[PDB]
């Protein structure tokens, strides 16, 4: 089926879909066509867990089940800076107020 | 393809064209980049997960969840957005 | 005849169109066939093709879907001992009693709009009567009193 | 077929 999933960098927020049988890779492939940056330039992380290339993205632990459109799953995106990859960060979302 | 939607605080929400295409205020205010000085991100964040809500379930629907907390902000949102 | 029960039904046939879930004149078998479909629990509101009878609400229960009709009497809704002024109170009365007969309206579009899934929360979480204690402007606060019900 | 509570 399909997965939905957000992959978040700093304050950046892409909302996009795959199939629970795509590969990391071919999400990569993705942010190429969006941010301008090639595959060898990114790294995706479940938590802290970082994403093999080959592996399938319901091999990752990304389900169908656990990624709905109404609940994405979160990616974590990393950037190369010169040498090696920047450390992972993603800026919180704002949190509402205490109810009246 | 896809447009970026920028919240109050900075947050940049890069989504699907033809899924912002869903507000009819977006839809207005479209050429690649609509600024939303008014809007936090974390409604912001929430409106786009009801944009893919909405155009996937098009269609027993799964009920789309709102924090009670984020009731308020939201309903502002979606006035404004239209949708 | 009767006084105000005129302004009453008025009001609430505005009502009736604004929800999704009024189907209007509907036969009786279809509501019945579309609903054996739907899950347990799941309610709709139509015409009765009745000459005494106003509304009917068809529910699927446990053992099988039942219509039920509505009956107003002198300004006061009741299904087939219950008494509600507004038809609307009534179906959130029987949503929220334990006895859950009603839980889900098969609405003609089942994807509601952003504003209405927020209005039903807000109406849940202050309830109709705080509806004045909030701080919203008036084009919001109308909009919350234009369908105050938690359905 | 209609019935009531």
């Amino acid at each position: 089926m399909d997965v939905f999933l957000m992959i978040r960098r700093h304050k950046t927020t892409i909302f996009t879909d795959a199939k629970e049988s795509s590969t990391v890779f071919e999400l990569k492939r993705i942010v190429e066509g969006i941010l301008k940056r090639p595959p060898d330039e990114q790294r995706l992380y479940k938590d802290d867990q970082l994403l093999d290339d080959g592996k399938t993205l319901g091999e990752c632990g990304f389900t169908s089940q656990t990624a709905r459109p109404q609940a994405p799953a979160t990616v974590g995106l990393a950037f190369r800076a010169d040498d090696t990859f920047e450390a992972l960060c993603i800026e919180p979302f704002s949190s509402p107020p205490e109810l009246p | 393809m896809y447009v970026k939607l920028i919240s109050s605080d900075g947050h940049e929400f890069i989504v699907k064209r033809e899924h912002a295409l869903t507000s009819g205020t977006i839809k207005a205010m479209l050429s690649n980049e609509v600024n939303f000085r008014e809007i936090p991100s974390h409604v912001l964040s929430k409106v786009c997960m009801y944009f893919t809500y909405k155009v996937r379930y098009t269609n027993e629907i799964p009920e789309f969840p709102i924090a009670p907390e984020i009731a308020l902000e939201l309903l502002m949102a979606a006035n404004f957005l239209d949708c | 005849r009767s006084h105000s029960d005129f302004t009453v039904i008025t009001k609430t046939s505005s009502m009736l169109d604004t929800c999704g879930f009024y189907w209007g004149p509907m036969d009786v078998n279809v509501a019945h066939d579309k609903l054996k479909s739907e899950p347990i629990g799941t309610f709709l509101i139509r015409d009765s093709k009745q000459k005494n009878c106003f509304f009917a609400i068809s529910v699927k229960t446990a053992r099988e879907t039942v219509s039920i009709r509505i009956k107003f009497h002198a300004g006061k809704f009741s299904l087939d001992k219950e008494l509600f002024s507004c038809l609307f109170q009534l179906v959130e009365h029987y949503m929220t009693s334990p006895k859950k007969m009603l839980v889900s309206p098969l609405r003609k579009v089942r994807l509601r709009p952003l504003q209405e899934l927020c209005r039903k929360s807000i109406l849940a979480t202050f309830g109709r009567q705080n509806l004045d204690s909030i701080p919203l402007n008036r084009v919001l606060k109308d909009y919350l009193k234009s369908f105050p019900f938690q359905i | 077929e209609y019935s009531t509570v």
